[PDB]
């Protein structure tokens, strides 16, 4: 459900 | 939040996302309280009954936001946590007495249009805003329902009278809690659900007109049920602890 | 905070959010 998160965090 | 509302732009731009790293999912609602501090219920972190037990490096805070699922690009900001700290008496074990902890951030968060911190109460602005029918906003991602909301949910819900508090329920009821919410024939509804948990309880001082957090969303059985209520750390009551955790720390 | 709770969108601009008068006006 939740959309990607940027992998730098 | 049941029977909330979609939040405006900005309208609470304190608010927090504790997000669980792997997998990723919301795991609580939180505070800013300084650029470098963040307010949250101790049981989002530390809750032995249900085996959870969260680490620094399990979690990461999300700043800025206000829709649920999405990625904001270039307007939330994505923190790590330096550290956390659990109040010394939380009483996990019965009622989530002095259910508070802060979590110490890495970086300093940079101040926006979306993100800025909310005021914590003096004895002052608590004594003359925690009023039975005074009422407070709680803000939060979580449940719709005892689905879940593709943006931040708002509601407005009156303080309770603290027999009404304790007579709702076979749970010890604190010093260090309230309860809020509307009475049965009130006709209005409203109540925080799971995930709105660590969630702030915020006023408006008719003093200063600036925004103060008094609660903080720990417990209800059940959520919007008629004649229960939500229960919410009293901030004031345990600003001594969070004083020296940040003076210490 | 010298600032804290102050909304740039609301307080800092003299702008009211939809519903913040319900709580004005609860506060007899
Ligand atoms: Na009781
Ligand atoms: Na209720």
């Amino acid at each position: 459900d939740f959309e990607e998160i940027p992998e730098e965090y | 939040i049941v029977e909330g509302s979609d939040a405006e732009i900005g309208m609470s731009p304190w608010q927090v996302m504790l997000f669980r790293k792997s997998p990723q999912e919301l795991l609580c609602g939180a505070s800013l309280i300084s650029d470098r501090w963040v307010l949250t219920a101790a049981h989002c972190l530390l809750y032995p009954p249900w085996d959870k037990n969260f680490t620094e490096n399990d979690l990461l805070v999300r700043i800025g936001k206000h829709s649920r699922t999405r990625y904001e690009r270039n307007i939330e900001k994505i923190s790590m946590l330096e550290k956390i700290y659990i109040h010394p008496r939380y009483n996990w074990r019965e009622n989530l007495d002095r259910d508070i902890a802060l979590m110490k951030l890495k970086k300093p968060v940079a101040f926006s249009d979306y993100i800025h911190p909310v005021c914590l109460p003096d004895r002052e602005t608590a004594a003359s805003l925690l009023q039975a029918g005074y009422k407070g906003r709680v803000t939060g991602w979580g449940n719709l329902k005892e689905g879940q909301p593709s943006v931040l949910q708002v509601v407005n819900l009156p303080i309770v009278e603290r027999p009404v508090c304790k007579d709702s329920t076979r749970i010890r009821i604190t010093d260090n809690m309230f309860c809020a919410g509307y009475k049965p024939d009130e006709g209005k509804r409203g109540d925080a659900c799971e995930g709105d948990s660590g969630g702030p309880f915020v006023m408006k001082s008719p003093f200063n007109n600036r925004w103060y957090q008094m609660g903080i969303v720990s417990w209800g059985e059940g959520c919007d049920r008629d004649g229960k209520y939500g229960f919410y750390t009293h901030v004031f009551r345990l600003k001594k602890w969070i004083q020296k955790v940040i003076d210490q720390f | 905070e010298a600032d804290c709770g102050l909304r740039p969108l609301f307080e800092k601009k003299s702008l009211e959010d939809k519903t913040e008068r319900e709580l004005l006006e609860s506060y007899i």
